[PDB]
């Protein structure tokens, strides 16, 4: 009975309620994010369950500040909760220090909020991983990813979701360090379609959002003129 | 001046191996007396008395708050209190309500319960302790009995000289104060006995 | 968390409080403590437990803990929980004196501790105090009194009672050699040593294994006086010899 | 066995049974149907026969003058959730003097509904809501679940046997955005009728209709008011 | 051997042999990261050396670190659960700044390990919370006492060390490195870095690259905590 | 603050802690109250006298006010909390109404307090029942009974405690207008009901009678043997 | 083993599911709404002959125009029917109008499901209420009658029986009720159905009857008034 | 949010088993010996570190509370320190009120009242620490033991830790009531020798004495002088 609480280690030193909560992320569809020379491009394989949902429901790409975006994967109600936490931390930073929050600090303030629910029996861990991404002129492009345990690492590319391992091999053969943001979007859409299973989970709507030098460091959804010119590019190499 | 509402005058004097404490007996309103038997000297030990002047509601309250804390002390510590330690107990009690103070300036007078070393002390209304070896005064006629005890006090007095000194310094002070008087009670605290004499005073 | 909780303040399906009844058995293996009411006083006769050779003699008693100018107690059970209770009775005894300028009547002091003890058996989810404890005292309204207070929070006034180990055998001996309205103090000291022989399994008494306190009135002032070692050794020898003159 | 009593306990499959059991509470309530055109947003609900003598329920609630909800699940958790929604719509008109947008109300629900799904000794809100609205962005059919995420729907039905309605709605959703008002409501009535036993039909006594529109505040329609809508079905 | 009765398995209450069965599992949680940290103090220096396993090619290796800067003069290395690691670092950084605000001088390594261990004791005595599955090793230069290497653990025990290891190969690298606390002083100068690296190199059998470890130093000539660059580590790794 | 639901429902709709608090009432000493025309008589059954009680302070008939007095059965320590909180409410009611309480008012206060610990967090129910007797300002005698559930009823005669299933079967066949006529014959109706339950017999009961103004007085031990000899 | 706020796998929220089974042990109460008034009739269930039956107050005044009928755990009702009485007086204080029968039922049923054991209040309900309540009165909409199951589900009924014999008296209410019967014919119909379902012999001591007319206020029948009705049955 | 229920409850035999199990934590700890002489109290414990790498001059097991009260433990290291910093705080809260150094009995009554509270408060285990507390007040030496229940006992001499029952029998032979302090330090060291398992040096133990000059623990230069005899 070593797995009913987050305030309980296993006899081999594991907190299973944390490790069960990251099975919930592994049951969610794959969201990837690639840090390049000009910025960060997110991409979510958003599984649309019913035909009755409007195109844009259950949105997985969040704006947590005007320069920071958030791609989530996992239990979506927990993800919208942490998006509000990351918005409050980015708000309180500007109200106390007067400038846009660095992505290093914002990722660490939110990961220590996630970590705070891995310690007690009064709460459960969050059932979501989520990537953060921003661009500054001074700080450059940055991509951090926070696990349900509360650990935050910087990435050149992260691939949370079901096809986590299969998407990491596609990001690893990409050489993102020299490529620009309009070239990464054509590649993120390739990686999303190649890891999507056209047998198990049927319908899916691609969601793409960058933040980079071409937006003067603003995070926004990729426009449909550039989005459709990458979905057409992705199907042409899917053969 | 709110401590002149009820009046009052308490004085404690040190002798050789004995102390004396004395107070007036008048309870009053701004100029009106009600009783001539008001207690202002309270037995805080076997041979250790506190004397309180000032506002008469605080003369009664602080003596009851101190009897509260001292009986807790004497049960828990299993011994009688030393007169220096009662001084710090009163100084904590008066300072704990500093903003909005107890309007009393108490004097304590007693003997060390294992040395018989004489001890007199005086405190301000917010608990600033004054240990002297000559005399301590407190009350409405402070200046009357500062200068009265600056002349009559001699070092190393016998208990009979100490009674004739503190009683000639109380009588000549409260007969020069309007709101103090109606009698003087004197306690001579020695090692073998406590002698208590009320004495003939002017009843005006 | 509901898993880790033990539910200390619930009822048994027979209508019992387990943690109270389990605290009652902590006392039946504690030091034997008895109290006898006389016409001029009440006594306490606690069998001393800490009787090791290398113990010092610091503070006045081992299990008496005088509460007031006019009343003292005596505890048996958890030693540590008794110290928390006896600080609390001294606060209640001095809050009555602060509020009324009269000493606390002895039934009103026992009632107020028994409300604190009952409150840990009904709400809060804590364990009860595993301390049953006797009370001797004087007051204006009924004079000399003797009380007992179980961990349940109920109390009773007694003429002779006993708590601790072998209390049931000690009570039955107090049912027969106690006479109501006829016990002097010196007759009750001899009854205390008589009970502390057939309820202590050792061969005899030595006065390092007992502690006796008497409460009397002397010129309008209650005196509470723990008997010294020679005062009890004379009472042991007055019973160790008189038992030879009865067989 | 031991993973279903608490909401702070994940199962070994990355799954919270106490949340999924509260979603079972809304799949065994009563069928309610919500749908929208390019002009209106219609909530149709079955006022369920508790007995043969009960004025059945009320299952469509006024929230604002531009937002109304429909209830599936525990009715006392619903109006506890609706009194939050009514206060949150009065909060905006007191502060901003404008109608609170429909997508922002449901985002306040899902952040208020997520909080008991993560703390010990608290249960999920065992209620599903279909939310009709008319913001400045048009009509809206937000569905919310006890698993506190929410769904912007073109049309949606929740409750007992509501998959038969979603079977109906997903067939005729291709023509909802070019309907009249009376045509759009009748699609919701034919969807609501699909959730009925074969011995039962849509009377005027067991059907409520809630409509919100451009030049129309949110209105519920009682027993005598659903008779112009049932006149073609 | 070890008895158990009740909820000794789940909350920090006592075993029937009085063991705190739950606190002993947080020490197993330190080995879960798979890493080993070595700390050693010289005569004018104190060095921390830990493994740097960037297992993914896509990690930004500038962020994969276990060395942390608590104050300008106190450095840290962490071993264990990486999220519990970062929480104790922020609590150490916070407790070290209240010292400067309340007392006006820089906190010793003496009293920063003592305060962090007093926090960790509260986790071992309250049932509502687990211990942190991580251990902190702090280094620094005191004014009178010189170089200090102090390690606190999940139990709340914070003793001082001439040389410490932590993590997986902790026993293999304490039994090794206690043999170099033999005849004089483990070469107590700036090449106690070489003592720290060859200790970690032996128990791992790795013979590290320039960027497979990370080294943190303090000195008396430089009391500020510095993280060595990979060009500075390869100046030491090529010397052995 | 210990906030945990102690009294919860069970299958078949039972509150176990309320049912188990009523088993604590049935393990207590038997209390009997009957209601006459201008007299109310409470009597409790002392199980053991032991010749060492100071019996003044284990009396189970208390006095809530000058016009209201109650007798309990069950956990004696739980009663003393209920007796004292009823005495505070009887004084607050003189403060705000300028009238003594009615007997049904303090019965509602005791019952709603007993209901409150069956439904509040972190509390067990009171393990007592309470036979409350009194007189109105009109002079009508009253007799009430509260349960640990918080339910209260008025009674012509009632019995709580151990053996109360047999004492109430006795009183339902012997309570008439003729036995409730004389004030002394009403007192022997409690003593006849108690002696069916006292398994040792004799003068080992306690009994208190309250008539109108010139109020409540508990009867002495030799004043109770005068009635027991008049029923021998 | 499980908390009070725990859903069944069927989504039923266990403690409420068991508080409904507590009502089936309480005595039978009948309400009938006619157009000329409502009537509330309850079995008293006399346990002992020594019990004075004037203290079994299973019908209470809420206001002058609303009376309530209870069944189940009568002690649990006294906190609900006191919150009912204070809410009508707070409505009269603020608005100088009598509160409607629906909104008193709506306010009381908001207290159902307001229980819990995780900081719900410093003093909060540990458990749901083990009562069903039949509110009945005359408002500006006329005579109305409401039911108040412990789930907080409140419903307007034309005729509703609650208690130990409800399933069987609700079968008798559906046969004899019609939408134009008189209050005299409803008082008489509420006693033939109490005759079928009571265990003891039905007299004017073991029943309790009260009506609310549009003209007169709430009133409860006396001993002399009930004797006329029982002879008619 | 913190558990509000007692983790220590009564067993059906009438025992508080979490206290009885915290005594087992004490009886597994390092041996600590206290001896009250006629002019001083000596507190000695086994300060035996696990390896050579541990700095012996870093942490201390004999800790001063005031200038005149020191104490030592057997049991758990970290539970001692939360209890020894509150003891230092209770000693100064007395001194702010009374301006007198706290009596040794009064400090032990305040420390043990804390230790009682974590046997009854919600969501906490007891301390796994016994305390030998020494002090010099009113010309008299004092030695107290504070058990994990919260019970205190004044001892002429006693011992805790591993082999405490064997060690306390050794105290009952070699304890004179009229010893001096310098003759009690040797008999305290010999009790730590009756179960040591090794060769004890100036760094393997820790000695603290309390005479009328106050409390101080002995320097390791001073420990070596007493080990020569």
């Amino acid at each position: 009975g070593y797995d009913l609480s987050a305030s309980t280690f296993s006899p081999d030193g594991r907190v299973f309620q944390v490790e069960y909560a990251m099975k919930a992320v592994e049951n969610s569809s794959t969201a990837i994010g690639i840090r390049c020379k000009d910025g960060v491009v997110f991409g979510v394989e958003k599984l649309v369950l019913s035909k009755l949902y409007e195109e844009g429901s259950n949105k997985r790409l969040f704006n947590v500040d005007r320069h920071v975006g958030m791609a989530v994967a996992g239990l979506l109600a927990d993800a919208r909760s942490l998006a509000d936490i990351a918005r409050e931390e980015a708000s309180n930073f500007r109200s106390n220090f007067g400038y846009n929050i660095p992505l290093k600090h914002l990722a660490d303030r939110v990961a220590m909020y996630v970590h705070a629910y891995t310690l007690y029996s009064a709460v459960r861990p969050f059932g979501c991983s989520f990537m953060l991404g921003s661009y500054s002129v001074n700080d450059g492009a940055q991509l951090y990813m926070i696990d349900p345990s509360g650990v935050s690492y910087g990435y050149w590319g992260c691939a949370i979701g079901k096809a986590r391992q299969a998407a990491k091999t596609e990001i690893e053969k990409l050489q993102m360090k020299e490529m620009t943001c309009r070239d990464i979007v054509k590649e993120v859409a390739k990686i999303i379609y190649i890891v999507h299973d056209e047998v198990k989970d049927k319908a899916f709507e691609l969601e793409l959002s960058w933040v980079g030098e071409l937006t003067n460091g603003r995070h926004e959804i990729v426009p449909k003129d550039i989005r459709e010119e990458a979905e057409k590019y992705a199907k042409e190499s899917l053969k | 001046s709110i401590m002149s509402y009820n009046g009052g005058a308490v004085m404690a004097m040190k002798g050789k191996n004995c102390v004396a404490i004395a107070a007036d007996r008048r309870f009053g309103i701004q100029a009106q007396m009600v009783t001539t038997d008001f207690q202002k000297i309270f037995p805080m030990g076997d041979r250790l008395y506190i004397g309180l002047a000032g506002l008469a509601t605080d003369v009664q309250t602080v003596a009851q708050r101190l009897k509260f804390r001292l009986n807790l002390y004497e049960l828990k510590e299993g011994r009688q209190i030393k007169p220096y330690t009662l001084m710090s107990m009163v100084a904590n009690l008066l300072y704990e309500k500093r903003f909005g103070p107890y309007y009393t300036e108490p004097v304590i007078a007693g003997l060390d319960p294992k040395t018989f070393k004489p001890f007199i002390c005086s405190l301000d209304l917010i608990g600033c302790p004054m240990v002297t070896d000559d005399f301590v005064v407190s009350g409405t006629c402070a200046e009357q009995m500062y200068g009265m005890c600056e002349s009559l006090w001699e070092p190393n007095m016998d208990p009979d000289h100490l009674f004739e000194t503190i009683s000639q310094a109380m009588l000549n002070a409260v007969d020069r104060d309007a709101v103090s008087g109606m009698g003087v009670i004197v306690h001579i605290i020695e090692k073998d006995k406590i002698t208590t004499r009320t004495l003939k005073a002017r009843m005006d | 968390s509901r898993r880790y909780d033990s539910r200390t303040t619930i009822f048994s399906p027979e209508g019992r409080l387990y943690q109270v009844e389990y605290a009652m058995e902590a006392i039946g293996h504690a030091g034997t403590c008895l109290g006898i009411l006389a016409n001029d006083g009440v006594l306490l006769a606690a069998e001393r437990r800490n009787i090791h050779k290398l113990l010092d003699e610091v503070f006045f008693s081992e299990k008496i803990y005088k509460l007031n100018e006019d009343m003292a107690c005596s505890v048996a059970g958890i030693t540590s929980d008794a110290n928390v209770l006896t600080n609390e009775l001294r606060l209640i005894a001095q809050r009555y004196l602060l509020q009324y300028q009269e000493p606390i009547p002895c039934e009103q002091l026992v009632t107020a501790l028994c409300d604190i003890k009952q409150a840990y058996t009904q709400f809060g989810g804590k364990r009860p105090f595993g301390v049953s404890l006797l009370y001797i005292g004087w007051d204006k309204h009924y004079g000399f009194q003797l009380y007992q207070s179980d961990p349940s929070g109920n109390y009773g006034g007694w003429k002779a009672t006993c708590i601790g180990n072998n209390s049931a055998a000690a009570v039955s001996m107090l049912k027969q050699d106690y006479k109501e309205g006829e016990m002097t103090l010196k007759s009750a000291l001899a009854l205390a040593i008589k009970v502390l022989n057939k309820t202590m399994d050792v061969s005899k008494l030595s006065a390092e294994k007992v502690e006796i306190a008497t409460l009397t009135r002397e010129n309008g002032k209650t005196v509470i006086r723990v008997l010294k070692q020679k005062e009890v050794e004379q009472l042991i020898k007055k019973h160790e010899e008189e038992e030879a003159k009865a067989e | 066995n031991q993973y279903d009593n608490d909401v702070t306990v994940w199962s070994p499959q990355g799954r919270i049974h106490q949340i999924e059991y509260a979603m079972e509470a809304v799949k065994q309530g009563s069928a309610t149907v919500g749908l929208k055109s390019k002009t209106h947003a219609v909530l149709v609900a079955l006022k369920r026969a508790q007995s043969e003598l009960a004025a059945h329920q009320k299952k469509i609630l006024h929230v604002d003058n531009h937002i109304g909800i429909s209830i599936a699940g525990l009715t006392a958790d619903a109006r506890l959730l609706c009194n939050f929604m009514r206060q949150e719509c009065l909060d905006s008109r007191f502060v901003f003097d404008r109608p609170l947008p429909v997508s922002r109300l449901v985002s306040l629900i899902g952040s208020k509904t997520q909080i008991p799904t993560q703390r010990y000794g608290r249960r999920p809100y065992g209620v599903g809501l279909l939310i009709a609205g008319y913001d400045d962005m048009g009509p809206h059919i937000f569905q919310t679940c006890p698993s506190a995420n929410y769904f912007d729907c073109r049309a949606m039905s929740i409750g007992a046997r509501s998959q038969s309605a979603r079977t109906y709605l997903e067939r005729h959703m291709s023509e909802f955005m070019e309907c009249n008002l009376n045509e759009l409501v009748k699609h919701g009535l034919r969807a609501l009728r699909e959730t009925l036993p074969a011995e039962q039909d849509l009377t005027t006594k067991n059907v409520s209709i809630g409509i919100v529109g451009k030049d129309l505040e949110f209105t519920i329609y009682d027993d005598d008011d659903v008779s112009p809508f049932l006149e073609g079905l | 051997r070890g008895s158990s009765a009740g909820f000794d398995r789940h909350i920090t209450i006592f075993s029937p042999e009085g063991r705190l069965y739950q606190v002993e599992y947080a020490f197993k949680a330190i080995n879960q990261g798979g890493l080993t940290s070595v700390a050693v103090r010289g005569k004018d220096c104190a060095v921390i050396v830990t493994q740097k396993k960037v297992p993914d090619k896509l990690l930004d290796s500038s962020t994969v670190t276990h060395l942390f800067k608590i104050t300008e003069n106190i450095g840290c290395v962490m071993t264990g659960m990486t999220a519990d690691s970062r929480s104790q670092v922020q609590r150490a950084r916070y407790e070290a700044a209240n010292w400067k605000y309340k007392y006006g001088y820089e906190i010793p390594v003496d009293m920063l390990c003592k305060r962090i261990a007093d926090i960790s004791q509260v986790y071992t005595q309250n049932a509502e919370m687990r211990p942190l599955g991580c251990c902190m090793i702090l280094i620094g230069i005191d004014e009178e006492q010189g170089p200090q290497v102090y390690k606190c653990d999940p139990a709340g025990y914070y003793c001082g060390f001439k040389a410490t290891a932590a993590g997986v190969k902790q026993t293999e690298s304490t039994s090794f490195l206690e043999k170099k606390v033999k005849k004089k002083f483990d070469w107590t100068f700036e090449q106690t870095v070489e003592t720290a690296i060859t200790c970690l190199s032996t128990v791992l059998s790795i013979d590290f690259k320039p960027s497979e470890i990370e080294v943190g130093v303090v000195t008396v000539e430089n009391p500020k905590f510095r993280i060595l660059t990979e060009a500075e580590i390869d100046a030491h790794l090529v010397a052995l | 603050s210990y906030d945990r639901a102690i009294t919860v429902f069970s299958p078949d709709g039972h509150l176990f802690q309320v049912e188990y608090a009523q088993e604590a009432v049935k393990k207590g000493s038997t209390a009997v109250g009957v209601r006459g025309r201008d007299i109310v008589v409470l009597g409790v059954e002392k199980k053991s006298v032991a010749k060492l009680q100071d019996e003044r302070t284990v009396r189970k008939i208390c006095a809530l006010d000058d016009n209201v007095c109650m007798a309990f059965a069950g956990l004696t320590a739980d009663a003393r909390i209920v007796i004292n909180r009823a005495r505070v409410e009887c004084q607050s009611h003189r403060l705000t109404v300028e009238d003594p309480v009615t007997v049904e008012y303090i019965t509602r206060y005791i019952a709603s307090l007993k209901q409150r610990y069956t439904q509040s967090n972190g509390r067990r129910p009171f393990g007592i029942s309470a036979l409350i007797v009194g007189f109105d300002f009109d002079g009508t005698p009253r007799l009430y009974q509260t349960d640990p559930s918080g339910t209260y009823h008025a009674w012509k005669a009632n019995a709580i405690g151990r053996g109360a299933k047999s004492v109430r079967e006795f009183l339902e066949k012997n309570y008439t207008d003729e036995a409730i006529e004389t004030d002394d014959l009403t007192i022997k109706l409690v003593i006849k009901a108690l002696l069916e339950v006292v398994q040792s017999g004799g003068k080992n009961i306690e009994l208190a009678v309250m008539r109108r103004d010139q109020s409540l007085k508990i009867l002495n031990p030799e004043e109770i043997e005068k009635y027991v000899a008049e029923i021998e | 083993d499980r908390g009070v706020n725990t859903f069944s796998p069927e989504g039923r929220l266990f403690q409420v599911e068991y508080a409904i089974e507590a009502i089936k042990l309480g005595s039978t109460a009948i309400g009938i709404q006619t157009s000329e008034g409502v009537c509330l009739a309850v079995e008293k269930r006399i346990t002992s002959p020594l019990m004075e039956p004037s203290s079994i107050e299973k019908i209470v005044e809420i206001d002058a125009h609303i009376g309530c009928a209870m069944s189940g755990l009568i002690a649990d009702a006294k906190t609900l029917i006191d919150k009912a009485r204070v809410e009508t007086q707070n409505h009269w204080f603020t608005y100088n109008e009598t509160m409607t029968v629906e909104s008193v039922t709506q306010a009381v049923s908001n207290l159902a499901l307001q229980f819990g054991e995780e900081d719900a209040d410093p003093g909060a309900m540990s458990r749901p209420f083990g009562v069903a309540l039949l509110f009945g009165g005359v408002d500006e909409k006329g005579p109305q009658l409401f039911h108040m199951d412990p789930s907080g589900t409140f419903v307007q009924c034309d005729a509703r029986a609650i208690g130990s014999a409800s399933e069987g008296a609700q079968s008798s209410l559906q046969e004899v009720y019609h939408k134009s019967m008189t209050l005299k014919e409803a008082i008489k119909s509420s006693l033939i159905i109490l005759k079928q379902v009571m265990e003891e012999k039905l007299n004017a001591t073991n029943i309790e009857l009260a009506t609310v007319q549009p003209g007169q206020n709430f009133h409860m029948f006396t001993k002399e008034e009930l004797e006329e009705v029982i002879k008619d049955i | 949010r913190g558990y509000s229920f007692s983790l220590t409850t009564f067993s059906p035999s009438g025992k508080l088993v979490q206290i009885e199990y915290a005594l087992a934590a004490v009886a597994g700890g390092a041996p600590s010996v206290g001896i009250k002489a006629a002019n001083g109290v000596v507190l000695a414990t086994e300060k035996k570190q696990k390896s050579i790498l541990y700095d012996e001059r870093s942490v201390h097991k004999v800790e001063p509370i005031t200038k005149h009260i020191g104490l030592v433990y057997s049991g758990m290291g970290p539970d001692y320190r939360v209890l020894v910093h509150r003891a230092r705080k209770l000693a100064q809260q007395y001194y702010l009120v009374y301006q007198e150094p706290i009596p040794t009995a009064q400090l032990v009554q305040r420390v043990a009242s804390v230790m009682q509270e974590y046997t009854q408060s919600g969501g906490v285990r007891p301390f796994g620490v016994s305390l030998l507390i020494c002090g010099w007040n009113e010309g008299r030496p004092y030695l107290f033991q504070s058990d994990p229940s919260g019970a205190y006992f004044a001892w002429k001499a006693t011992a805790m830790g591993k082999n405490y029952v064997n060690g306390k029998t050794f105290l009952e032979k070699r304890y004179n009531e009229d010893l001096e302090l310098e003759d009690a330090i040797h008999t305290a060291i010999l009790t730590l020798k009756e179960s040591f398992e090794g060769q004890m040096t100036e760094d393997n133990i820790e000695v603290g004495i309390c005479n009328e000059a106050g409390f101080r623990r002995l320097t390791p230069t001073e420990v070596k002088d007493y080990l020569a005899a």
